[PDB]
């Protein structure tokens, strides 16, 4: 997996579907699709970050080293600001703060990083199904 | 809030952090020369 | 600002280093160096950039503008850097390592891969250029000297005493001799190659000069080939001729006064273009100026709030 080879590289080494447990029930805009009758969400290089993404997650729900794996994420979100925009990435982050167990201070780390999102799949697809 | 404060902190230093030119030593020479 | 014909820079345990003039004794610049402690430095020969090397990282500064930071910076290596250099083109850099490493760097940002790596079983001190650009000499903690030869791969080893370790190796510009010191103040020299053609790199014996009692840490020859300075910890310098290498000037620091006890050693020294007015940098946490043949100072530096261990000087090719 992705969390085992990423110890012998490096994060520009490599650049030089990535949810996991991602299941059409228990996703905010996928979900939508049978039921109300949403589009299906758009679109190498932005598959590489949601991994990196996620392996910091849970590596922070240990709390051994919480200022390393702090600082990586907020790397991420200045040099790609754009990669905490989709919808199916902040349901997979929803999803594993359920089943994992984290720290209050911690916890509120995560799910700020998205509180300025817009979500224009999902307003585009409501808006018309309910016109 | 918090984290909003230090994710303008850290882009603070980033600016001053790329003034300087890093060269490492890679493992490669021109053996089979 | 480095648009000067001479240019004067000093730096030690201050983690500062202080550009002066010989004109006048004002500082021009000031430039930082954090964490670290400056070993050797030297200028490119197209001076407009200076290097120094100290404790795992070479930092580089710029000259003709004003900035205090390191703008290129080297790493890889794991010890302390003894010495760098320069080829006198400018197309590689020769740095040694107390991890007891040789190795060149290249100053093409280009994969030209033009470094080679020397190993050697004991950590090194110094580490000279043959005037051609076609030999180098390496210079270990057990006596032993190396004469490494750039076309080749194989490198003569010459052994003067074990036991003993080497501080310092120079080669005059003229390539007349080729002397070097030791931790006893015995100052070896050998008579260099004769062979100019295909580098047969034969050595002699010529002579041996009992002096410096206590510890020598820096030789160096003069442009000229005609003096020989070498630096000792007994805060005395003394110049030889390369007539009959007798006592040409001697130079001392000493106040007379048993109070004091080595107030602080004689780190390094550096000549002019014309071979007359000398620059010397003690570890008082000063400098002087002093002249081959009247002997007092002429001038003195004292800018610096700690020791300072190493200096350079270089100035217009004529003169
Ligand atoms: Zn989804």
């Amino acid at each position: 997996s992705f969390h085992l080879l990423r110890q012998q590289m490096s994060l520009t080494e490599i650049m030089n579907t990535g949810l996991q447990e991602h299941t059409d029930d228990n996703c905010l805009y996928c979900v939508c699709i049978e039921i109300l009758g949403f589009q299906p969400s758009n679109q190498m290089c932005r598959i590489l970050l949601r991994k990196e993404v996620l392996r910091l997650v849970i590596n922070l729900s240990s709390s051994v080293s919480t200022k390393c794996h702090e600082t990586g994420l907020l790397t991420i979100k200045e040099k790609y600001p754009q990669t905490f925009d989709d919808i199916c990435l902040y349901s997979e982050v929803s999803h594993l703060l359920s089943h994992c167990t984290f720290r209050l201070p911690c916890r509120r780390f995560i799910q700020e990083l998205f509180q300025d999102v817009q979500f224009l799949q999902m307003h585009e697809e409501a808006e018309a199904v309910l016109a | 809030s918090n984290t909003a404060q230090r994710l303008e902190r850290l882009r603070k230093e980033r600016q001053n952090q790329i003034k300087c030119k890093n060269i490492q030593w890679k493992e490669r020479n021109s053996k089979q020369s | 600002v480095g648009s000067d014909p001479v240019i004067l820079a000093t730096a030690g345990y201050d983690h500062t280093v202080r550009f002066w003039q010989a004109h006048s004794g004002i500082c021009t610049r000031t430039v930082q160096h954090q964490d670290s402690q400056v070993n050797a430095l030297e200028v490119t020969p197209d001076r407009s950039m200076i290097a120094a090397a100290g404790y795992q990282h070479i930092r580089m500064y710029d000259l003709n503008s004003n900035n205090p930071n390191p703008i290129i910076s080297y790493d890889g290596v794991n010890k302390n850097i003894a010495s760098v250099g320069f080829h006198e083109d400018g197309r590689w850099m020769y740095t040694g390592g107390e991890d007891c490493t040789a190795r060149i760097w290249d100053l093409r940002s280009r994969n030209l891969q033009c470094q080679r790596i020397f190993q050697v079983n004991a950590p090194i001190n110094c580490v000279c250029l043959h005037p051609n650009q076609a030999e180098l000499i390496v210079g270990d903690q057990s006596g032993a000297i190396h004469i490494w030869d750039l076309k080749t791969d194989h490198n003569e080893q010459l052994i003067p005493e074990p036991e003993v370790s080497i501080t310092s190796a120079h080669i005059d510009p003229d390539a007349s001799y080729m002397a070097a010191v030791n931790s006893t103040g015995n100052c070896y020299v050998w008579n260099l190659t004769g062979g100019i053609g295909d580098e047969v790199t034969q050595l002699i014996p010529k002579t041996k000069i009992p002096a410096h009692t206590r510890y020598a840490l820096q030789c160096r020859f003069s442009p000229d080939s005609t003096l020989l300075a070498t630096c000792s910890a007994d805060q005395t310098c003394k110049i030889w001729r390369t007539s009959n290498f007798s006592l040409m000037t001697e130079l001392s620091i000493k106040s007379g006064n048993p109070g004091e006890s080595s107030r602080g050693w004689m780190w390094g020294c550096a000549f002019s273009g014309d071979s007359q007015y000398i620059v010397t940098a003690s570890s008082d946490n000063l400098a002087r100026l002093w002249c081959v043949e009247t002997g007092e100072i002429k001038r003195e530096y004292g800018g610096h709030q700690k020791a300072v261990v190493c200096l350079a000087f270089n100035d217009s090719v004529l003169g």
